[PDB]
């Protein structure tokens, strides 16, 4: 029995964990996925690996998940291991719905799924969920957030990151490009179409290859919006438009 | 050695180490010895100092009106598997207000003993016990092991240079029934003395005395207790 | 309710009235008490409602998971064994009391079963408050291997008796006829009570009631 | 005198690859090759069936399977773990069924059943399946067509080929798949994505086809098989 | 109900009413009563209709199991002591009154009694049942040692027949079973086949 | 019988050439251990046994490799005796239970398969290893007759006119097939298995021994007894005069 | 790439390389270690079963040697492979078979009996605490629906219907005999069916049967009860093919 | 790699070896038992003079007519230590009298074996406790000292060393004890070996002192008390 066993829940010589250290390797596979905040909103902007041309397109998303009427959130890693976590997200959402009849506020969710990523690291002998997630949502009490989660268990408030492919070369031209506290929805997109274009391997980039979703405040209530085909073909070759400018 | 890790495993020879390696911790315990009459069951045992400062470690314990136990290998196993014997003697005098043949108690380590040899990551019971007992069929010395199995004696000795021990008990064997209770402790602690190095003999520290029989009940003699017996030294020659 | 089956030359007639209570008034004046099982098995239901609809469900979920893995049609037997040890597991706490009729590779087989957990197999039998005026019509008036036609006027008539005798039971009759080779399942075999028409016009016109507050919420 | 074990057996490696998990994929791989086509019309279920003896009683067992009165099922790579996924589909269809007296959408279904093939990667003494699935389903006036595979991914298609020989199968379906195809038309290029990657020449008992539309879900008869096999 | 058992030399004879109440009225008018467990071990039940079904359809299951497993002809005191276990360990639950009657290769015919309590004696004859209050007189003036098989058959008849005219919660049919070596053959009787005793007053 | 790299750790695992070296090794716990004997008579079954003694000290009657599991059957067995005592227990209770439910003593086959089936589930996971023991049960019955089975370490369940387990299996088998059971009085039966068991005992290589015997047949009217001093005593006389 | 090995794949029931399950394939070749044959023949109203029957002593009771197991009285199998892991599948089977009939009121298909006996088969081969069973059992019956049926499951989790199968050491020489067999076209009548049986398991082993070297067993359409043929039929079977 | 419950070819667990091993790297601890009473002394070891040395609590009381000092992994002594407080009490509440010195002993002696892996509770311990203990009390027999170590083995001593330089400290009292010394012979006898052995100067806030006597509970020595037989040098 003990001949079988890898000890996934054991410490190294180093004092690290290996099999959350794989799995980190693991969601740098995982398609390129990053989201920023702005004043008047926030947006998610993901790499979708569901090209192939005789794929059908059933569901209004591919990486990016509605967890509560304010809450919205993106997956890198494996997709399974997101299902699991995004439906227990849900569940989460719900019991504090039925507990303080009140929407869950984004650092509680996040923490939530948290504690039990980080049970998996610790007790049970079970392999890690290969799993980082990033969290765009509003809440009374901090208004417009953007989170990102890690297989250890990790949680981290953000006014801007990336995680997946190439996680390290996105986070670097973001810095170049985000302006905290004068930050739009409106060069929040722009800032997004910029960081996919160059980090991607496709040098055209199609609104195939990419997905994005914004949320909103209307008028009292919170607006998610997963954006239309034509809407994401406008972004990019505005963004051609300012490629083809450079010649200053 | 590949095989000697846990109990469950085989060896192609047809053995299991792990039961052999508990069996060890008997031979390095200290010696002790148990014969009987037709009348009286004595056991004889060696006390231990760990650093002559400290005092005997005990070696003979209760476990009924008229059963007692001496002790050699693992302390802790030693007390866990004879809170086992009392309590199954308990239960036979809260059931049937009888006490519990001592077959039948020996028939029930045999039984308890053997379920941690055949499971995973569980151990053998590292001590090695001889049971002295009185009942409808009289006095009785049993041995068991580590292995579940048991034996029920004429004569035992079991522990370090235990050897010794047993060429004179099987040497004086023909003796043992029709003698005397008195005569029964000599030649038990004569056993006992074999074990020891020329140097060092008997004292009234080294040395602990239970007896059952037909009169007494089990009764432990230890320090100024185990005089009366001493007193009648026959000296060791070689 | 009343509720009751019978076996023909062919197979399966089953009855039933379309009255639900809650105390001494009438809840539904048009409920289904006969019940899907199988496409070759059904079963009429009596007593505690919410029962009678639940272990109906159950037993057909069951069965179709059953008939799945072994690609045959089921049997009435099996709808039978699965009512009856579920009813008498919850020593009749589940009031249910049931008609279970159908047409097998064996034949067309009825059966009655009780709340209890007790069952019985037999050519007509009939369940509910309204039984005993059922079971009088069919002591009366049934005959061994007799037609469809016949069959379908008989256990209507029966109905027809619990409806106009059990105060526990009236509105529509309804039935369900399952052969060898046929189901119909009849929803307003007979439609013997309705309402008078109303020759009085009370029709309260726009405006006669006072309103205190109005919000109207607009949709897509 | 039995136990059961608590860790993983599927593990992350230094890449950061569920080692397993590929494995179980090259097990179906090397499983025999099936085919499924939507025609937002119906949908078309069809694999080689190809027996071994003629000993072998082919009207005993089912590759193309039930799992309730309007969805469908079919696998690639080993028998007996798809069965176990079908008992699985059928109890989660029966669960639906009883709470909202509702046929289960195909896709609520489809991630019900990857959930337990999500299980089987992570919990403790198992491997994964060696299956991947082919669900096919008709609701909401909608044809549709899922891909189950060993880790619990699930994908919509419009045409796509598992098992043996699919790479060449899936260039096969791109080629040949148009998204206006008739049911009639879409069991034909089926049998031809499945003749593609078959040697020796096809009976109807040599190959197994499902159909699944308005009127439900049901498996072709010998007869019907033939019927299209005049190639 | 009224049930009846009676061993003859090589087997037994059992016999039942029809009768199946609900209070004061007759759910089932003809009623098999008579239930086989195996290929010549019957049961009689009385009692809860449900309980004693349920407790019927359990032994069967057992027997069946236990037969094929010991690749003997199942022994007719292993379906008693099947019927005893059930009926002393849910004694405060079930209402039965169970007579198990049979053959076996071993002993021969056997008539076992299982009252409501869960206890088993074995009976040359045995009665049980609401209506067998009223027999008790007649059938110990009337039983004679070494019956043959058509006697036993006319000794039951006759002794349920007299019960179905007292007892309000027997009536019907007389339903006869005979079970020997050769197996087991059943019989009806309907209106006038059951032995009149004629109305007997001024 | 020789890959060891894995394969033969463990009871869960088959090896290459589909073998579960675990039951094998198990097995050859029985062939190291001295022989013991049973035959099949015309009215009954006897047991013999050769018991190696260890040390003088023992008292004559330690160690008994002769068991009681039902007051009409016998057992026998050869082996690891930690392994055996546990499973006499497990053949007491399974007989006892049987009599609970029934209400009669169980069919010798029926207690043998029963057991067999415990035996076989220790051959099959990593948790448990199997039982390093070998036994033989016998009984007599009016209805049934002489009956006699042995169960290995698999859990293999067969009936015997004449079985050997142990040391010296393979050259009792040979002395046994010299005899004529089936028409055969187990009073003569006795002196037979006495004479088998000092022939297959080895004198220089092997201690002083004890023989120990049992019977169940009409002779002890269907109970498993032990053979009586005088007949015992008669039958090493025996078999000591057939060493000429 | 072929014959390879990472980590455990050939001591547990996880996947190498390849996908392949090793400790099952392992288990294949344990059948073979009984050293046994077993054939079964459908026919048009019967089905029929042979074994070889190794009884190597005079001490051995021969009553007691069999592969021929009862199930129900109305279906019976054999057992290919360890014998003590045979028993244990049949226990199950006769328990598997009892509880259906308990909860659905009628008796087990043989075609419901072998796929449960697969399902439970498939546990060993996903699980790591157990091996499977390193055993294969034939079931035959008479359907009271399709008629007699022939069914196999493998230690895999594998189970068909077959016209004709065999199971053991000379399998794959003994269902080429077959294959031979059944493409001629013949009256498949009882004796044609025990014949063809027997003649099978006879050539594969170049023996020529005695009595007591072979059991068969029966199921028939007239007679539904599983039957065992005892030395005095069999042999009578073995007379009639001198031809 | 193995169980913890694995026997080495000599008769011994390795684990509960091991476990020995640990207290050899603890710092040391004397207990001496007198016809007067019984003192317990033990090294602090103090790291850095930032680190509070009064919250360094190796000799704690069970009850006031038992003390308990302590050496190797302090950290595990934490469930010994409270297991063996709610004994005293427990047998307090049942029998109305104080527990033997010998009694709680054994009932923490009890615990020592108490490991495993397979058949285990939600919460079984999964290693020995790495720590020796000095169990020093008074009761009818008069006063006793008691020590238990990872084995389970417990045994009245008369003077008794535990810990890293429990070599040295044990020859050295075979030296100095007579088994009719008063009990400030032994406190002194005990200070005087131990900064023989210690690496730091020995100082009233190095040590730890504690005496339970038949006349009066268990009685921790202040720093003025340590003053007081400190001074002879
Ligand atoms: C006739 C009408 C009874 O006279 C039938 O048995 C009918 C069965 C039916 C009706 C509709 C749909 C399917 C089948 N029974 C009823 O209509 C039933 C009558 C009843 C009331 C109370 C009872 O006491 C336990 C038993 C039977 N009506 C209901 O179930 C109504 C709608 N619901 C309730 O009265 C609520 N009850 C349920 C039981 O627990 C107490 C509250
Ligand atoms: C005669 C008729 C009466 O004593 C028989 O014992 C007969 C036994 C029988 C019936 C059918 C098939 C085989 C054998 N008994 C009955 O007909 C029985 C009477 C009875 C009712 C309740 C009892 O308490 C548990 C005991 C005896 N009738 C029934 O079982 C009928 C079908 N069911 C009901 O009466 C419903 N009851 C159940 C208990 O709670 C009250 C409602």
């Amino acid at each position: 029995s003990r001949r079988y066993d890898s000890r996934t829940t054991i410490f190294s010589p180093e004092g690290r964990l290996y099999q959350v250290e794989y799995a980190m390797e693991a969601i740098g596979h995982a398609g390129t996925c990053l989201g920023i905040l702005a004043n008047d909103g926030v947006l998610l902007a993901a790499e979708r690996r569901n090209i192939h041309k005789l794929l059908d397109e059933v569901f209004f998303s591919e990486k990016i998940y509605k967890l509560n009427e304010d809450m919205a959130c993106s997956v890198a890693g494996i997709t399974s291991d997101a299902n699991v976590l995004t439906n227990e997200l849900r569940l989460i959402a719900q019991r504090y719905l039925l507990q303080y009849q009140e929407p869950i506020p984004c650092e509680q969710l996040v923490t939530a799924l948290c504690d039990i990523k980080q049970a998996y690291t610790q007790f049970g002998g079970k392999r890690p969920f290969g799993v980082s997630l990033l969290y765009i949502g509003w809440d009374k009490h901090y208004g417009f957030q953007l989170y990102q989660s890690d297989p250890s268990g990790n949680y981290g408030g953000w006014k801007a990151t990336c995680i997946g492919n190439n996680s390290a070369a996105a986070v670097s031209m973001l810095k170049q490009d985000y302006k905290e506290g004068e930050m739009t929805l409106k060069s929040a997109l722009a800032l997004a179409v910029k960081v996919l274009n160059k980090t991607m391997d496709v040098s055209k980039l199609s609104a195939e290859k990419v997905e994005i979703a914004t949320l909103t405040r209307e008028s009292g209530k919170t607006v998610i919006r997963v954006l239309k085909q034509k809407e994401v073909e406008q972004l990019i070759k505005k963004h051609e438009e300012e490629e083809a400018k450079a010649e200053r | 050695n590949q095989y000697d890790n846990d109990v469950t495993v085989w060896s192609p020879q047809g053995r299991i180490h792990q039961i052999e390696y508990a069996m060890e911790a008997v031979k390095q315990g200290s010696a002790t010895v148990g014969l009987k009459s037709k009348t009286h069951a004595v056991l004889v045992a060696l006390k231990r100092a760990q650093s002559e400062l400290a005092a005997h470690q005990k070696k003979i314990l209760h476990v009924d009106n008229h059963i007692g136990i001496s002790i050699a290998g693992l302390t802790a196993d030693a007390r866990l598997l004879c809170n086992f014997m009392r309590q199954e003697c308990l239960d036979s005098r809260f059931v049937f207000d009888r006490p519990l043949p001592v077959s039948r108690l020996v028939s029930l380590i045999g039984s308890k003993t053997q379920i941690p040899t055949q499971r995973y990551g569980r151990r053998p019971y590292g001590v090695g016990l001889l049971i002295a007992g009185y009942d409808d069929m009289g006095p009785h010395i049993f041995q068991t092991c580590p292995s579940a199995n048991y034996f029920d004696c004429r004569a035992m000795s079991i522990g370090a240079r235990s050897q010794s021990a047993r060429t004179y008990l099987e040497r004086h064997m023909s003796e043992f029934m029709e003698c005397n209770l008195d005569e029964l402790v000599k030649h038990g602690l004569r056993a006992l003395r074999e074990t020891l190095p020329a140097e060092q003999d008997l004292t009234t520290k080294n040395v602990s005395i239970g007896i059952v029989g037909k009169d007494l009940e089990f009764t432990i003699y230890d320090d100024d207790d185990v005089s009366p017996f001493l007193d009648g030294l026959e000296e060791r020659p070689q | 309710t009343t509720i009751a089956g019978v076996v023909y030359k062919d197979g399966i007639v089953l009855g039933a009235d379309t009255r639900a209570t809650e105390g001494m008034v009438v809840a539904d004046k048009n409920c289904s008490k006969i019940h899907f099982i199988s496409p070759n098995i059904y079963c009429c239901g009596a007593g505690t409602a919410a029962d009678t609809d639940m272990t109906t469900q159950l037993i057909s979920s069951n069965l179709e998971l059953h008939s799945l893995t072994t690609g045959r049609l089921p049997r009435v037997v099996t709808a039978n064994r699965m009512l009856k040890q579920m009813l008498f597991r919850y020593q009749g706490y589940i009031g249910a009391a049931l008609v279970l009729g159908g047409v097998d590779v064996t034949g067309p087989h009825l059966y009655s079963i009780y709340p209890h957990g007790s069952t019985d197999k037999l050519p007509y039998v009939t369940m509910g408050s309204g039984s005993l005026a059922a079971m009088a019509v069919f002591e009366d008036k049934f005959r061994p291997d007799m037609e469809e036609e016949e069959a379908k006027k008989l256990v209507s008539e029966a109905i027809a008796a619990g409806i106009f005798n059990d105060l526990g039971s009236g509105s529509n009759i309804d039935l369900c006829v399952i052969s060898k080779s046929k189901l119909d399942f009849l929803r307003p075999f007979s439609v013997p009570n309705k309402k008078g028409t109303r020759l009085g016009r009370y029709r309260c016109e726009k405006g006669t009631t006072a309103v205190l507050t109005e919000k109207v919420t607009p949709l897509e | 005198a039995k136990r059961g074990y608590s860790f993983s057996l599927t593990t992350f490696s230094p890449s950061g690859k569920l080692v397993q998990i590929e494995y179980a994929l090259a097990a179906v791989a090397g499983g025999a090759p099936s085919v499924g086509i939507k025609a937002a019309n119906g949908v078309v279920l069809a694999t080689e069936k190809k027996q071994k003896s003629i000993l072998y009683d082919e009207r005993s067992v089912h590759k193309v399977e039930p799992i309730t009165k309007h969805i469908g099922l079919v696998y690639s790579g080993m028998g007996p773990d798809y069965r176990v996924l079908v008992h699985r589909a059928r109890k989660l269809a029966q669960q639906y069924y009883l709470v909202y007296q509702e046929p289960i959408p195909t896709a609520q279904l489809v991630q019900r059943v990857a959930s337990v093939m999500q299980e089987y990667t992570q919990s403790g003494g198992v491997r994964p399946f060696g299956v991947s699935l082919l669900i096919c389903g008709w609701n909401e006036g909608r044809p549709y067509l899922f891909q189950s595979d060993p880790s619990g991914a699930y994908f919509a298609w419009k045409a796509t080929a598992m098992g043996k020989n699919y790479v060449n199968g899936k260039t096969f379906l791109e080629k040949r798949y148009n998204e206006d195809l008739e049911l009639e038309d879409a069991i034909h290029t089926a049998i031809l994505t499945l003749k593609e990657s078959f040697e020796g020449q096809m009976t109807e008992d040599n190959i197994e086809v499902g159909i699944c539309n308005e009127a439900g879900f049901r498996r072709l008869t010998p007869t019907e098989v033939r019927d299209y096999l005049a190639a | 109900t009224t049930i009846m058992a009676v061993q003859f030399n090589g087997g037994v004879v059992l016999g039942a009413d029809s009768r199946t109440t609900t209070g004061s009225y007759i759910a089932n008018r003809v009623t098999d009563k008579l239930t086989p467990i195996h290929d010549h071990i019957f049961c009689c039940r009385s009692g809860s209709a449900a309980d004693t079904q349920a407790v019927a359809d359990a032994v069967t299951y057992q027997l069946g199991f236990h037969s094929i497993e010991l690749n003997e002809p199942p022994l007719v005191h292993t379906a008693a002591s099947l019927f005893k276990e059930m009926c002393y360990r849910y004694r405060e639950d079930l209402m039965a009154g169970i007579i198990i009657a049979g053959w076996d290769p071993q002993e021969g015919g056997q008539v076992y009694s299982v009252p409501m309590g869960g206890m088993m004696v074995r009976q040359s004859f045995a009665i049980g049942g609401s209506g067998s209050s009223y027999i008790y007189g007649y059938v110990d003036a009337t039983y004679r040692e070494g019956m043959t098989k058509d006697e036993c058959l006319q000794f039951t008849a006759n002794a349920l027949a007299l019960a179905m005219e007292r007892d309000g919660s027997s009536g019907g049919v007389i339903r006869l079973a005979a079970i020997q070596e050769s197996g087991v053959e059943r019989q009806v009787l309907l209106g006038d086949q059951i032995p009149k005793f004629t109305i007997a007053t001024l | 019988s020789s890959i060891g790299t894995g394969y033969d750790l463990s009871a869960s695992t088959f090896s290459p050439d589909g073998r579960v070296f675990q039951v094998e090794y198990a097995m050859k716990a029985v062939e190291n251990s001295s022989t013991a004997i049973g035959i099949r008579c015309k009215d009954g079954v006897v047991f013999g046994v050769e018991k190696l003694v260890l040390s003088k000290l023992y008292e004559e009657g330690s160690n008994k490799r002769l068991f009681n599991v039902d007051r009409h059957v016998g057992m026998a067995v050869a082996g690891l005796l930690a392994d055996a005592r546990s499973l006499a227990d497990i053949a007491r209770e399974e007989a006892s239970n049987f009599r609970s439910n029934f209400g009669y003593n169980i069919p010798l086959k029926h207690l043998a398969d029963r057991v067999a089936m415990y035996v076989h589930a220790y051959t099959l996971y990593s948790a448990v290893r199997p039982f390093g023991c070998s036994f033989m049960l016998g009984s007599y019955s009016a209805n049934d007759g002489a009956q006699l089975y042995m169960i290995d370490p698999s859990g293999v369940s067969y009936g015997y006119w004449g079985c050997a387990i142990g040391k010296a299996r393979q050259a009792a088998k040979t002395e046994i097939e010299k005899l004529q059971m089936k028409e055969m009085t187990c009073r003569d039966v006795v002196k037979e298995v006495a004479k088998i068991i000092y022939i297959v005992h080895d004198e220089v290589k092997d201690k002083a021994f004890e023989l120990e015997l049992s019977w169940v047949g009409e002779l002890t009217k269907g109970r498993h007894e032990i053979v009586p001093k005088d007949i015992r005593e008669e039958a090493e006389k025996y078999a000591k005069e057939s060493l000429k | 790439s072929r014959g390879s090995s990472a980590g455990f794949d050939r001591h547990i029931t996880i996947f190498s390389p390849e996908g392949r399950l090793y400790q099952v394939e392992y288990a294949f070749k344990a059948i073979n270690q009984g050293g046994l044959t077993s054939v079964a023949v459908r026919g048009k109203d019967c089905a029929v079963i042979v074994t070889q029957k190794k009884v190597p002593d005079k001490l051995l009771d021969s009553s007691t040697v069999t592969h021929l197991f009862k199930i129900t009285e109305s279906i019976g199998c054999v057992m290919t492979g360890m014998t003590a892991d045979s028993r244990s599948q049949v226990q199950r089977a006769r328990y598997e078979a009892a509880n259906w009939k308990y909860k659905y009121g009628y008796e087990i298909p043989v075609d419901m009996l072998c796929k449960r006996i697969a399902d439970i088969s498939q546990v060993y081969t996903q699980n790591a605490e157990m091996r499977p069973l390193g055993c294969c059992m034939i079931l035959i019956g008479i359907d009271e629906e399709q008629g007699p049926q022939v069914y196999k499951c493998d230690p895999a989790g594998y189970y068909c219907g077959f016209k004709a199968t065999a199971a053991g050491v000379k399998q794959t020489e003994s269902t080429s005999f077959l294959e031979k067999k059944v493409k001629k076209k013949f009256d498949w009548t009882f004796e044609q069916t025990v014949e063809t049986a027997i003649t099978c398991l006879s050539t594969v082993l170049s023996i020529d049967f005695k009595p007591s070297e072979i059991e068969v067993g029966v199921v028939t359409v007239e007679n539904p009860k599983f039957r065992i043929l005892t030395e005095a039929e069999i042999d009578a079977h073995l007379v009639a093919l001198a031809e | 790699d193995r169980g913890v419950n694995t026997f080495s070819p000599e008769g011994r667990l390795f684990q509960v070896e091991y476990a020995i091993e640990a207290i050899k790297l603890g710092s040391t601890a004397i207990g001496i038992q007198t016809s007067e009473g019984v003192c317990l002394a033990v090294e602090k070891r103090i790291t850095s003079p930032l680190m509070e040395p009064s919250s360094i609590e190796k000799i704690v009381e069970i009850d006031a007519h038992i003390g308990c000092a302590m050496s190797g992994l302090i950290a595990d002594a934490k469930t010994l230590i409270d297991k063996a407080r709610v004994e005293t009490q427990n047998h307090w509440f049942t029998y109305n009298e104080t527990m033997t010195v010998e009694s709680v002993t054994q009932a923490v002696s009890n615990l020592a074996l108490q490991f495993g892996e397979e058949d285990a509770d939600p919460g079984a311990m999964s290693r020995p406790f790495g720590v020796a203990l000095l169990f020093g009390g008074v009761d009818e027999k008069g006063p006793q000292l008691f020590h238990m170590d990872p084995s389970g083995t417990f045994v009245q001593c008369d003077a008794r060393a535990i810990g890293s330089a429990s070599e040295g400290a044990q020859s050295s009292l075979q030296e100095v004890y007579h088994k009719s010394m008063t009990l400030k012979e032994a406190i002194k006898s005990s200070l005087i070996i131990l900064k023989q052995v210690m690496e730091e100067k020995l100082n009233a806030t190095n040590i730890e002192l504690a005496t339970v006597q038949p006349g009066q509970n268990f009685h921790m020595f202040t720093k003025e008390e340590l003053e007081e037989v400190i001074k002879d040098i």
